[PDB]
């Protein structure tokens, strides 16, 4: 996986009611929800109002897949919009999902790195037009 | 143990990622996602804004640090520049920008004599700029060892020796060789399972303590050649031990980490938006030291604590940010 911070050009041109809404998110690449191609689904939220987590797991439909940092930051940016802030929000790949889980896991936690991906302008669209 | 709150503050909008004191300890400045730097004068027992820098960065402050005499302030931003701000005129204006990272800059630390400043960035690159002159900067180094975001980077205490921390879970050492007086990486300090957010000296720079996304923190000790704990002293290079590790006692990433200069007091901040105070005992092993919890504020703020930094003049006195927008000034009493 490349730095989540960047896009390439290309590309540019309870548990029910979060799946409710990450469900629809339109993949960044092929004309189907994130729900369509199986990469959401609601039996991999986990979410602890006891404790203000919300856990989720994302299936990449290639172990290779190019545009999974993109897809996380796209879940989070969401859920960043819609859930009160006292939300602890964890995105991650779902085990043995993808050869670079562990690398597109760490990016997606950093709380730095995300902030600085939604400040590149180019990147903040593409985001924009996937969670609408 | 006291941990007691005196002021809150907030001025910025949104996030507030960094708090700094000036070497004089009745002034701070403060930077966010708002592109402002805030100036707070103090005036009897109340905290206000005497000035707001903006329009230096077109992105995120992500850090600032004011220069050990007082009169220059460098603000290091995601917009891949380091301002320097200096009273030319004047009030603050921006005399100097040091561009050269391809990156986010996500640090900046000044040299004891004011004389060395250095950044790193997210490029995995450490910049280390001389200061000749009323506002401009030469480069003097670009040491590129890391493998990663570089994090953050803070110099010795006493002597011309540089500390950064990384995302590729590491801790690096620069110092100058002799002979050809480059700047060369004297140590690699590895003990770490994730990211290093934060390091801070000891009073004499002879220990470091570090803080991790991997939820501890660590102390590590510097051995010289003619060392009595037995430690091989390889090319009689001081090398950098893990000599504890603080486990357990926070449940997220912690993002930063001060070491009282005047107390030896160590003050944490936390993803999980507490802010914990440790000590060295009374009884402590040097080379296996023991570092306690000797007060906590697990509720010090309403989000993720984003920075502390113990007032260089005020002994007890502690500043801290929070992503829930506000500023915090503490006053600790053991």
């Amino acid at each position: 996986p490349t730095d989540i911070e960047d896009i390439n050009p290309n590309v540019y041109d309870d548990k029910r009611e979060i799946f409710d809404l990450i469900r629809n998110i339109n993949d960044p690449e092929h004309p189907l929800t994130l729900e369509e191609l199986h990469v959401v689904q609601e039996d991999l939220i986990r979410i602890n109002d006891s404790q203000n987590s919300v856990h989720i797991s994302f299936t990449p439909t290639i172990p290779h897949c190019s545009m999974a940092t993109l897809i996380g930051l796209s879940i989070r940016v969401k859920l960043l919009r819609s859930l009160p802030p006292r939300f602890k929000v964890t995105v991650e790949i779902t085990p043995g999902t993808h050869a670079s889980e562990l690398a597109v896991n760490k990016q997606l936690a950093d709380k730095e790195r995300v902030a600085a991906a939604l400040e590149n302008n180019h990147l903040a669209e593409v985001i924009n037009q996937c969670i609408a | 143990g006291r941990l007691i709150l005196e002021h809150t503050l907030q001025g910025h909008k949104g996030r507030i990622w960094g708090v700094a004191w000036h070497p004089k300890g009745n002034v701070f400045a403060s930077c966010g996602e708002d592109k402002a730097i805030r100036i707070w004068s103090l005036t009897g027992n109340t905290w206000s804004t005497k000035t707001i820098l903006s329009d230096g960065h077109k992105r995120t402050i992500r850090e600032i640090r004011w220069s050990p005499c007082g009169q220059y302030l460098a603000s290091a931003s995601f917009d891949a520049t380091t301002a320097i701000w200096s009273k030319s005129s004047g009030e603050f204006e921006c005399n100097a920008t040091l561009e050269g990272h391809e990156n986010e800059v996500k640090s900046v630390s000044w040299s004891r004599s004011g004389g060395l400043l250095a950044t790193c960035s997210r490029d995995k690159s450490v910049w280390i700029w001389e200061v000749a002159g009323d506002d401009e900067f030469e480069c003097a180094a670009v040491l590129n060892p890391h493998t990663q975001d570089v994090k953050r980077v803070v110099w010795h205490p006493t002597k011309d020796i540089l500390a950064s921390a990384s995302y590729d879970n590491t801790i690096k050492m620069f110092a100058e060789e002799p002979i050809d007086n480059d700047w060369d990486c004297t140590a690699t300090l590895t003990s770490h399972t994730s990211t290093v957010w934060g390091i801070d000296f000891d009073a004499d720079g002879e220990r470091l303590v570090s803080c991790s996304d991997d939820t501890t923190i660590k102390i590590w000790r510097a051995y010289h050649p003619g060392n009595t704990a037995g430690v091989a002293t390889p090319d009689q290079q001081t090398v950098w031990k893990c000599v504890c590790t603080v486990s357990g006692q926070h449940s997220r990433a912690i993002y930063d980490v001060s070491w009282c200069k005047l107390t030896g007091l160590i003050a944490t901040a936390c993803g999980d938006d507490g802010i914990r105070i440790f000590k060295e005992s009374s009884d402590s092993k040097p080379d296996e030291p023991t570092f306690e919890q000797i007060t906590a504020e697990e509720g010090a703020h309403d989000q993720d604590v984003n920075s502390v930094q113990w007032n260089p003049v005020v002994a007890g006195q502690l500043i801290s940010c929070s992503d829930d927008g506000t500023i915090k000034i503490w006053k600790v009493t053991e």
